[PDB]
């Protein structure tokens, strides 16, 4: 969810700027574990 | 009328360098106990340091066709230009062969050239090929040729390489041409007469004394001088001494009477010198020139002088004989007469005298292989254990 | 004629390049990332005072090492002869494994692409294919790293697949947008991807049984690759590549790492459009391998049983393809098809089973629109 939030941040920068489709743009589930581990820290931390 | 390369030959690989413009004759080495890398020792330099071609040596087991290699390996011939040929380090044992790994010195196609114990595999064999056109595949080898030597595991050159400071022997693509000399020949050599590169004892006088350096006194400055002494010291590697001649082809062959050599304690590794004080003293490689550490035998005191006799190729006349000979060590430039200064675990200093006394008649007993071997493995392991020792304690 | 050649080429090492003489050289990763520099350098790249009259450097560059590497990954001798252990094909094969290392290979696959953009008026920029890095390049590089080293360690497979396989297909995904699709830098991506990576990822398809530590990388390699699937600039042997290097898979696949998948087929099934004949066929062969693992409560004793969730999303698989087959009117390939699929999914659902009333909540359908598949 977390990261959905931003993508919707990164999708306006995308309208903004017009083009330069970001490869991270893919959902969560499709990311790889080593970019998921920046909000698995997150998730990790908050809920223990 | 021209010697042919065959088997069961002692040889040496020989290459040219043009370090600094200048040009410098090299040799393929390695010291078989420890490290088993290959390198490169000079023998250009023959005047200033000695070569060691004790690990120089090399002996040609076996020199097969290509195809029955192949077959061979599916299940005193002379060299014919177009075999592989097998290496066999004469003084540790094992074979020449591509390591297969590599130090990384600026090539990494590189593999690093060493010795190994088994035979079997591609990695021992090196096949054999013309250096120029004048002698095609299948032709005899001479003695006096160029030669270059492919493995046939990597195929690739036995390579001298510029690219460090220090020169490398390396299994490249390019190619460098190697040259073979022969060492000697023991098919042909007769028993109990003095060869080239033999370690031997000194016998001197009727009380079998041998000329030794101090015993084990925890130190190498005190193990630098020279006296006679007998008893249990003749059954020990204290005293043995090894006969390097000058020259570096045809270095086994037999001495002849009045043969400029130099003698080196395998021990310690110093080699005999006469200082200008009319003393002998124990200096190292590096120090030992030939004025300094020359010495020939002679077979009386007459002090006639044969002049100059041309240095024979081949096997030579056998004249030193073991027990039966009496000798006289003389220094070359000096022409002094080692003798013994009988000033006395009899511990007789040993000097050199421009008369010396009526008794400075010696005999010269062979050490055995294993003697010599173990012998050779104390020096080379004394050598490590002291560089450790000093490491450590820096 | 290989074994003459390469040992030409090893005679001669002039041929090799700069890079590869082994005299001081950087290296084939480091040549490429030099030749990319050339291509984004204009002053270095051409001439500098049509094709003929510029000649992209670096492009030539580039073209060069590919050639080689390709030349010596079709010189590399045959599987079956270096199985039977014919010491001159293992030979040749080592001395190219000298010439060439591992890392290198790794590096330049792992080297990626300039992404073709949309600009600001909405008309796609493409960046000239001619000059630059391009995926027939990595094509050579691929073929290399099959024939000579093969891929036959799940560790390495794996290791190339985060290094320079997955952003590939990733990119490829993200590259099928209806303006973008039609660029030709995605006509050669896929041509890469569907030549080279896809039928290697086939042929290794046995290594992938051993993957339950990397589940989100295996569960996005399946995503990636379903999405593809789902792109439609693909040509009919590109789709059928893609679809039979996805069912050799997740034939091997351990079962409890589909449901991940299996979380996106059932919501796009029930269309039972042409996009969804190869879905059908990945459900019904992973449904009779693994009939066990949902019918019996102990399933595989090392698998285990399902986590009941996949039990649910089964279900209203079943039902939504039962319905949708219902009012479809009847086409004799698509029923021959769902057929199949329907039994498989009915005796592997537990008869004995009962639907949980409670729903299940956070519906990625949502997130998962139309446009742009989220």
């Amino acid at each position: 969810n977390y990261h959905n939030i931003w993508a919707k941040k990164k999708k306006m920068e995308l309208e903004s700027k017009g083009g330069g489709n970001h490869p991270l743009l893919v959902p969560y589930d499709t990311l790889t574990a080593k970019e998921k581990a920046k909000d698995r820290e997150k998730a990790q931390d908050i809920l223990k | 009328e021209i010697q042919f390369l065959r088997t069961d030959d002692e040889v040496v690989l020989q290459c040219t360098a043009t370090i600094h413009k200048e040009q410098q004759k090299l040799c393929l080495a390695a010291e078989g106990f420890g490290n088993r890398l290959c390198f490169l020792e000079s023998t250009s330099n023959s005047k200033n340091v000695p070569p060691d071609l004790s690990i120089c040596t090399f002996v040609l087991e076996q020199s097969l066709s290509v195809r029955a290699l192949q077959e061979m390996l599916a299940n005193h011939r002379t060299l014919l230009y177009g075999h592989a040929i097998l290496l066999r380090h004469s003084y540790s044992g094992m074979y020449l062969c591509c390591l297969s790994t590599s130090r990384s010195s600026t090539d990494k196609l590189a593999f690093d050239v060493g010795l190994q114990e088994d035979t079997t595999g591609e990695a021992c064999w090196w096949t054999i090929h013309p250096a120029s056109k004048q002698r095609s595949e299948g032709e005899k080898v001479r003695v006096g040729d160029d030669l270059i030597l492919v493995s046939v595991s990597s195929e690739r050159y036995l390579h001298l390489s510029y690219g460090n400071g220090s020169l490398h022997v390396d299994a490249a693509f390019q190619q460098t041409l190697w040259s073979v000399a022969p060492i000697s020949s023991g098919s042909e050599a007769a028993q109990g007469y003095l060869i080239g590169g033999d370690v031997l004892r000194l016998l001197h006088g009727h009380m079998d004394e041998c000329l030794t350096v101090p015993s084990g006194e925890h130190g190498e400055e005190q193990r630098r001088t020279v006296h006679y002494e007998g008893g249990a010291v003749s059954v020990h590697a204290r005293s043995l001494w090894r006969l390097e001649t000058l020259r570096v082809a045809w270095s086994g062959s037999h001495i002849r009477w009045g043969q400029p050599f130099r003698l080196r304690h395998v021990t310690t590794g110093k080699y005999l010198s006469l200082m200008e004080d009319k003393n002998l003293l124990l200096m190292d490689k590096e120090k030992a020139d030939v004025k300094s550490t020359a010495f020939t035998f002679r077979s009386s005191k007459e002090k006639l002088d044969v002049g100059v006799r041309k240095e024979v190729d081949g096997m030579g006349t056998s004249e030193i004989k073991y027990g039966d000979s009496v000798c006289y060590i003389q220094h070359v430039d000096t022409g002094l007469w080692l003798t013994y200064q009988s000033v006395d675990s009899i511990q007789r200093k040993a000097i050199m005298h421009h008369e010396g006394h009526m008794d400075d008649g010696i005999s010269l007993s062979r050490s055995q292989h294993e003697e010599s071997r173990t012998a050779r493995v104390i020096q080379s392991t004394v050598f490590l254990f002291n560089r450790f020792i000093r490491g450590l304690d820096a | 004629n290989a074994n003459v050649v390469v040992r030409l080429l090893i005679r001669r090492p002039e041929c090799f390049g700069p890079a590869l003489r082994g005299e001081g050289g950087n290296g084939l990763l480091a040549a490429m990332e030099e030749a990319i520099k050339i291509a984004e350098d204009p002053s270095r790249d051409g001439p500098s005072p049509e094709e003929d009259d510029t000649i992209h450097m670096g492009n030539a560059i580039m073209t060069f090492y590919s050639a080689l590497i390709d030349l010596l990954g079709r010189c590399a001798p045959e599987m079956h002869l270096i199985h039977a252990g014919k010491g001159e094909a293992i030979r040749i094969r080592s001395i190219l494994r000298s010439l060439i290392p591992l890392g290198d290979l790794v590096g330049v696959i792992s080297i990626a692409f300039q992404m073709p953009t949309i600009a600001k008026d909405g008309n796609v920029v493409e960046p000239d294919m001619s000059a630059g890095f391009c995926p027939d390049h990595k094509a050579a590089m691929v073929l290399f790293l099959d024939r000579v080293y093969g891929i036959e360690v799940q560790d390495f497979l794996l290791h190339l697949l985060e290094v320079g396989f997955l952003p590939d297909l990733r990119a490829a995904a993200s590259l099928d947008t209806a303006a973008l699709s039609a660029t030709d830098m995605a006509l050669a991506l896929n041509r890469y991807l569907c030549t080279a990576v896809l039928p290697l990822l086939t042929r290794c398809a046995p290594l992938f049984a051993g993957t339950e530590h990397h589940a989100s990388l295996i569960d996005s390699l399946l995503h990636t690759v379903y999405r593809l699937s789902k792109g439609c600039s693909l040509t009919k042997a590109q789709r059928d590549s893609i679809e039979v290097c996805l069912l050799s898979i997740c034939g091997q696949l351990r079962p409890s790492m589909m449901q991940h998948l299996l979380r996106r087929l059932v919501f796009d099934v029930p269309l039972l459009n042409e996009h969804a004949k190869m879905p059908l066929k990945l459900l019904t062969n992973h449904y009779e391998r693994c009939w066990k693992y949902y019918c019996l409560p102990g399933g595989w004793g090392n698998f285990g049983a399902a986590s009941e969730e996949e039990l649910h999303l089964s279900r209203k698989l079943f039902w939504g393809i039962f319905d949708a087959l219902s009012q479809k009117k009847y086409e004799q390939e698509l029923f021959k098809l769902a057929l199949p699929c329907l039994s498989a999914v009915a005796g592997a659902l537990p008869p004995d089973y009962m639907e949980s009333n409670y729903v299940s909540m956070m519906e990625k359908q949502s997130s998962m629109d139309s446009e742009g598949n989220f």
